[PDB]
């Protein structure tokens, strides 16, 4: 969901 | 929040994966940390099935009333205690529970 992150 | 155990502070990716690697990347071992790339959020470090996932939490407005984020507003908080308080309990979107705090 969010670039280099993890979430969804 | 400075005076909570899983509060690392200003530490960077690579680190905190250090960190967590060398307390046996144990599945629910988690920490928070400052975020660089997003100046006014966070970091949430979980560890799960050997594997270190990092969670974006953001800052943002609601009538001006600041609340945190991991969903873009789908699920808010007040703070990061109260975020990481419901994630003890509740999976959310996140693949398993905060299970153990990654010492500081
Ligand atoms: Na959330």
């Amino acid at each position: 969901s969010f670039e280099g992150y993890d979430n969804s | 929040h400075r005076t909570q155990l899983w509060f690392h502070g200003r530490i960077s990716r690579e680190e905190s994966q250090r960190l967590i690697g060398q307390q046996g990347l144990v599945d629910g071992l988690f920490l928070v940390r400052e975020s660089q790339r997003n100046p006014q959020g966070f970091v949430l470090s979980l560890c799960h099935l050997q594997k270190v996932k990092h969670y974006l939490i953001l800052p943002s407005e609601e009538e001006g009333r600041l609340y945190f984020s991991m969903d873009d507003g789908q699920t808010r908080f007040t703070d990061l205690l109260q975020l990481v308080e419901f994630h003890q309990l509740n999976r959310g979107i996140l693949p398993c529970l905060l299970r153990h705090c990654c010492t500081r």
